RNA sequence: CCUAUCAACUUUCGAUGGUAGUCGCCGUGCCUACCAUGGUGACCACGGGUGACGGGGAAUCAGGGUUCGAUUCCGGAGAGGGAGCCUGAGAAACGGCUACCACAUCCAAGGAAGGCAGCAGGCGCGCAAAUUACCCACUCCCGACCCGGGGAGGUAGUGACG
RNA sequence: UACCUGGUUGAUCCUGCCAGUAGCAUAUGCUUGUCUCAAAGAUUAAGCCAUGCAUGUCUAAGUACGCACGGCCGGUACAGUGAAACUGCGAAUGGCUCAUUAAAUCAGUUAUGGUUCCUUUGGUCGCUCGCUCCUCUCCUACUUGGAUAACUGUGGUAAUUC
């Protein structure tokens, strides 16, 4: 049918002090790569072309109103942005970690069984939360507000409560089979 | 084991005499108990037999303990037989489409294209090669 | 019987021959290469790739350790049966026409043309085997007598030829420098084939003015007459029963288009002491070239000029039947 | 080569209005020739399995066809496409309810149910009245209907109560300034109103100057006016979305209020 | 193949299956022709 | 190539033929074959020549006219059965039709006579 | 059409002829007398294009050119 | 779209127009008689070139722009090249026909039948591109019809375009 | 994401192109675990083609005298069902490819009062208005005329959907 690409490529292939800057940020967010920095710098970018094409128009205007107050519902739903700021000149100020913050994978960190934000996305890649009562695998995710009200463990993971698998099981047989003997 | 079946969507349907509805199973951990089961479970709701009831659709929800599934139930089996895909009645068999199948109608077509009349000699001649 | 069918030659049958330790069918077309076959079993042996030409006659060694083959190339080849490979080459100034084995296996006779660099005559080649190689080399061209022999084959214990001629004429030689002994005028078309039966006294004929004939050996008399409404390519006389079996000839086709369906060409089988049919075999899409025998007439064999080799497995129940009228006397 | 007309169309190129999905189905009904014009028509199908829901097959939908439990305008239909157009009736015999499609002003082919006595009519405005064949006269109807004999005063774009027990006219309405109307395609879809003030030009297209309910203004060509009875006299209901026209912004706060809040 | 049958395929069943069965019955007394015909 | 009405001479031409011509049969409307046929005026290179007695003399030959081969198709017209009897159509037909049994056709013989028309 | 060609070497083969007659159009296929008796490359081949035109303007060019120390012949097949 | 190293062009076999007729589903130099001498160009005509199908659309650009469009949809055009025709409301039709021309096929030598820029597949070509598979159940189309047929179309296989 | 940076020299500031650089679209190299989506014989030969297949169609209802099958049910014509064949309709649609063509195609906007249109949908279905009733005698109306298929039989052709 149709496709595209969710990241971009800059125009500037080594730029030392940058790719600096974009490790720091994988380190701090627990990230795969930079595809995935360059995933939220797309955008973030259209984010802020779309804000600024709505400043720039007439005020009072269908157009304006309507889709400024969509662009503004949108990321407050998402708890990037903050409704008692609540307008254009102030989506303009964000930047790439506001995204990176209200991830799963962070949220995972911040309340619940990770350690670290190495351990968190290695938690939720191994399907042993369910946000709600809905298992979640994909750890860059960005949950909304009320969202994140309902991680906890999941029953097909079997610590935490959950119907034994095959690894709780394996860990038995340490004891049953490694000091079993057989 | 623990499902229930809740109905949603559900339509009297006067005019090709049956009961259509949504099938959703909550399940424990493990979508999907079978369609045969689900057919007897909801035959006794109804109270229709689970012969005049037909199930399709079916598809597990990711980490298991739903499925979302589809029924009919046909108020008397004739209902059921004269609305009729035949995609439907191969689901649990009962009935299945030809099985000739597809090329021998062709080759056959071919033959009787050559002459006019006689029938059964452009049969003969379709069946002698078999290559 | 269940005729099954064997292809692995994409032209015409020119020559079939079991061995005589019947477990092997060599048949040979006008292919580059030869075929070899079970006949017990149906599997391919293996071919023989070696060959520039067309290889008119192949036939096997009693011992089945060495397979000669007569070229139209103008050689006859030694080839060694159990390694597939080629162990000798002798050059000859004419194609071999025919080649048959004697019946003690250590002489075998090739038939050279009039034409050619070779006159016409049936040369005799000693098969000597000295340490691994078995080696051919003529001392003796037995000289032909009247018009020039087109087949031939040994008469009774191997110490005659009987030769069939393109007059149409069979004749008997005392082989051991000839010449004619006695002779028969009695085909006025070329004879194609002459076989010898297992009890070494009569043989059979074949030729294209349609007549077989069941012919004693040291006398030259017809003993029996077998009359087909086609031509006759080739005829054998089958072991195990008392029946001849022949084959041949040109008989309607139509279409060049299809030669899977046009299957009307058969093998006949006559009874040997009656004179009555007892088969006609269907299956071949082509005239029959060739039959051969199997030497405990088990099965036979027949090729095409459609190019292929059907081998006919024969049940309990054919060689238990026959008809009435032949059983009653 | 085109040696001849199609007897197909492909989906993904049908006309928008019809709600149809995109590229999920590569064919779409087609409407079959008929009375209306194929742009503005709604195949049966289309009505009946994917608003009504009554077919999960196209095997279905010719059975439910051949049972002849539908009439169309009060004479009993068995296409499977069959062109149904604006205040084209659709009743069904064995449930006893009576459709009509009239466009909401969202652009979308209303369900709208209609009682049997409001189905034993509908308003049909005269395209063209033609003084036939030694001279009798006709009125000649939007959807291709000839009456004869026709009631001897009427004039152009008059609307005429078609009866389809019957035949014929079960009266008139004449027209006159300030009838109701819809406007009908174009960027007017769907929207009520009466008129104001018919501008007329010598030569092709003449413009009619529409006032809606609300109070907004707007010009539109007589062509895309449909005059669907008397003013302030409706003869059928207004359908779902208001019928008038309402804002992007109120249409979402409809959306949203009513979601979560119905069962 | 390029020449004979012994490649690239192993001479054997490798080389001696058919898709079209050549295996017809005859009859064991005389109407081995008739049945044919028929 | 079979003859046919009026391609004279001995000589055999190809005439483009259409529908309602021998020596062609239809396949497809609007379709004419193009196709050799052999003059009206006997040669000798004939296969087969048809002929038809019209007079028989006073000898019989014996393959026709002392064997005889029927035929068991009656009219289905009202009329042509009503003229050979000369029986009124205010009365219509009346029995004389020609019924023909076939024996054995289920596991009972049945009678049948075609359906009129006209 | 079918063009014959002659006075090839025995240090051409098909494959030097291949790329030599590629300006000329492409060949459909180039079959080369070889006997290995005697010699490798007899002496004459039948080169085959695929259309009329191509082959035409090989016959012309070619018969006149050099290729490998010696003048081609190329005339119609 | 490019071109002046294309500046005058269009009718003797109508070029433009008047008049009248033949003809065509119907307008019309469509064609023809007679009668006029027009029509068009530096605002690029005329002529030549063109991997020149057209659009909706696609890619990149601060903006301005530049580049792309056979290719899932719409219109037109052709089905080896030319010419003619039948059927039918509609066809100058290649899974219709007829002739010729270029190609190919069968032949017993008298003849006869043919058009993958349909779906698969093969050959040739190249830097370059897949199953000689299964099915009409879906989606729709056709018919005398729910019922049948569909390489339309669906389905799998091949698939690091992406 | 509105960017530049490297190379004329003794060194320096300019003009300048070249090279680097990112996009992208095919090709190609190398490597490649699981999940979903799918573009794909355009370039180059609108080249050439084996084989298979891509359009057929029946309702209680135009027309049954199948060698049919099955009935008790038989005459006025009699069967229930039905291969076939005639009849009518589709076969112009579908699918494919972009060679051809430069105001031609085509797009958008307009027209037919210049014309044709099966079908569907809606109207239009007794009459010669009495030849100043042949149609009350022209009196065949309780209905006219006669031939092809399928079929049956004989056949021809090296080969034909002959």
């Amino acid at each position: 049918w149709v496709c595209r690409k969710t990241y971009v490529t800059p125009r500037r292939p080594f730029e030392k002090s940058r790719l600096d800057q974009e490790l720091k940020l994988i380190g701090e967010y627990g990230l795969r790569n930079k595809r995935e920095v360059w995933r939220v710098k797309f955008t973030l970018a259209k984010i802020r072309k779309a804000a600024r094409e709505l400043l720039t128009l007439d005020e009072k205007d269908p157009r304006r109103l309507f889709e400024g107050n969509a662009l503004l519902r949108r990321l407050v739903r998402i708890g990037v942005l903050d409704e008692g700021k609540m307008k254009l000149d102030y989506i303009l100020g964000l930047k790439i970690e506001d995204f990176l913050e209200r991830r799963l994978q962070t949220q995972v960190f911040k309340l619940g069984l990770a350690k670290s934000i190495h351990h968190a996305r290695v938690l939720i890649r191994q399907r042993h939360i369910r946000v709600r009562k809905q298992v979640v695998n994909i750890p860059s995710f960005i949950v909304r507000l009320d969202s994140q009200k309902h991680i906890d463990f999941s029953l097909r993971s079997p610590y935490g409560g959950g119907r034994p698998g095959r690894v709780k099981r394996k860990n038995a047989k340490k004891g049953q089979g490694g000091a079993g003997a057989g | 084991d623990t499902v229930t079946i809740r109905t949603r969507k559900f339509m009297t349907n006067r005019l090709l005499q049956r009961k259509q509805m949504v099938i959703d199973v909550l399940h424990p951990g493990k979508a999907t108990v079978p369609k045969t089961e689900i057919q007897e479970k909801l035959a006794k709701m109804y109270k229709t037999t689970p012969d005049v009831i037909f199930v399709f659709g079916f598809r597990t929800h990711f980490g298991g303990g739903k499925t979302t599934g589809f029924g009919m139930i046909y108020d008397s089996l004739d209902y059921a037989k004269k609305n009729e895909p035949k995609h439907r009645l191969a689901r649990h068999g009962l009935y299945e489409k030809k099985k000739t199948s597809r090329k021998q109608r062709k080759e056959r077509k071919n033959r009787m294209k050559k002459v006019r009349g006689t029938a059964k000699a452009n049969v003969g001649a379709g069946k002698k090669p078999k290559e | 019987m269940r005729p099954i069918l064997l292809q692995g030659h994409e032209r015409s049958i020119t020559q079939i021959k079991y061995n005589r330790e019947g477990d092997l069918l060599f048949t040979v077309a006008k292919d580059p290469i030869v075929n070899v076959w079970y006949s017990v079993n149906g599997e391919r042996l293996g071919t023989y790739m070696g060959h520039t030409g067309a290889v008119w006659c192949v036939d096997a060694d009693w011992d089945t350790k060495h397979v000669l083959t007569g070229s139209a190339d103008n050689s006859c080849r030694l080839w060694d049966c159990e390694t597939g490979k080629q162990l000798a080459l002798l050059k000859t100034n004419s194609a071999v026409r025919t080649c048959g084995f004697d019946f003690g296996g250590n002489i075998i006779m090739f038939s050279t043309d009039k034409q050619m660099g070779y006159q016409c005559f049936v040369s005799f080649f000693d098969l000597r085997d000295p340490s691994q190689i078995d080696n051919n080399e003529p001392y003796m061209k037995i000289p032909c007598n009247d018009s020039k022999i087109t087949s031939a084959v040994w008469g009774p214990l191997g110490e005659c030829i009987i030769a069939g001629h393109e007059s149409g004429e069979l004749n008997q030689y005392s082989a051991k420098s000839g010449e004619v002994l006695v002779n028969v005028k009695e085909h006025s078309r070329q004879i194609n084939d002459i076989q010898l039966s297992r009890e070494m006294t009569m043989f059979v004929t074949a030729s294209k003015d349609n007549t077989a004939k069941l012919f004693d050996s040291t006398t030259l008399e017809h003993q029996k007459t077998f009359r087909t409404e086609p031509p006759r390519e080739l005829a054998a006389l089958s072991p195990n029963y008392e029946h001849v079996v022949v084959g041949g000839g040109q008989e309607a086709m139509d279409v060049t288009t299809t030669s899977t369906r046009i299957g009307k060409f058969e093998a006949r089988f006559f009874h040997l002491a009656f004179e009555e049919e007892f088969g006609r075999v269907k299956g071949h899409f082509g005239p029959i070239n060739s039959v051969a025998f199997h030497p405990d007439g088990k099965s036979y064999s027949s090729g095409g000029e459609d190019g292929y080799v059907r081998i006919h497995y024969f049940d309990p129940q054919y060689f238990e039947f026959e008809f009435e009228a032949r059983e009653a006397g | 080569m085109a040696r001849g007309p199609k007897k197909h169309l492909k989906r993904v190129a049908a006309p928008k209005h019809w709600m149809l999905d995109k590229l999920t189905s590569v064919f779409a009904p087609r409407p079959s020739t008929g009375p209306h014009k194929l742009r503005e028509c709604l195949p049966l199908i289309i009505f009946l399995r994917n608003k009504l829901k009554y077919a999960l097959t196209g095997d279905e939908v010719k059975k439910i066809c051949m049972q002849r439990f539908i009439k169309i305008d009060g004479k009993v239909r068995a296409d499977i496409t069959y062109p149904a157009g604006f205040m084209d009736v659709i009743s069904i015999d064995k449930t006893g309810e009576n459709f009509r499609l009239i466009y909401d002003t969202k652009g979308r082919f209303a369900v709208h149910r209609i009682t049997p006595e409001e189905a034993k009519y509908k308003l049909c405005k005269v395209r063209k009245i033609f003084v036939g064949t030694k001279g009798i006269p006709h009125l000649v109807t939007h959807d291709a209907r000839t009456i004869r004999y026709p009631d001897p005063l009427i004039k152009m774009n008059d609307t005429i109560q078609i009866d389809l027990e019957t035949g014929k006219i079960t009266d008139f309405i004449k027209f006159d300034t300030g009838n109701l109307c819809m406007v009908t395609g174009g960027a007017n879809l769907g929207r009520i109103g009466v008129i104001t003030n018919r501008e007329r030009h010598p030569g092709s297209f003449d413009v009619v100057h529409v006032k809606d309910a609300n109070g907004n203004s707007f010009a539109t060509r007589l062509s895309n006016i449909f005059v669907i009875g008397k003013g302030n006299k409706p003869w059928i209901s207004l359908p779902r979305g208001k019928g008038i026209r309402l804002t992007i912004a109120e249409e979402r706060d409809k959306r949203l209020a009513a979601k979560q809040s119905s069962g | 193949k390029k020449f004979g049958n012994s490649e690239f395929d192993p001479p054997g069943p490798n080389v001696a299956t058919t898709t079209v069965s050549d295996d017809v019955s005859m009859t064991f007394i005389t109407s081995k022709e008739d049945l044919n015909c028929q | 190539f079979p003859m046919k009405q009026g391609v004279l001479t001995h000589g055999r031409v190809r005439l483009l033929l259409s529908k309602g011509h021998s020596c062609y049969r239809p396949r497809r409307t609007g379709e004419r074959k193009r196709k050799s046929v052999r003059g009206c005026i006997v040669d000798a290179n004939l296969s087969v020549l048809n002929l038809v007695i019209v007079k028989k003399g006073e000898k019989d030959i014996p393959g026709l006219t002392d064997t005889t081969v029927p035929r068991r198709l009656g009219p289905k017209r009202a009329s042509r059965i009503r003229k050979l009897f000369n029986l009124s159509k205010e009365d219509d037909v009346r029995q004389y039709v020609v019924r023909k049994p076939l024996n054995k056709e289920g596991k009972k013989p049945r009678t049948k006579a075609p359906k009129i028309q006209r | 059409a079918t063009i014959r060609v002659t006075n090839l070497s025995e240090d051409t083969r098909e494959t030097d002829l291949q790329e030599l007659f590629r300006p000329f159009g492409s060949i459909s296929r180039i079959y080369l007398a070889k006997d290995k008796t005697t010699g490798q490359s007899k002496g004459f081949a039948f080169i085959s294009f695929h259309r009329r035109e191509d082959a035409a303007r090989a016959i012309a060019g070619v018969s006149g050119f050099g290729y490998d120390h010696l003048i081609l012949n190329v005339e119609w097949a």
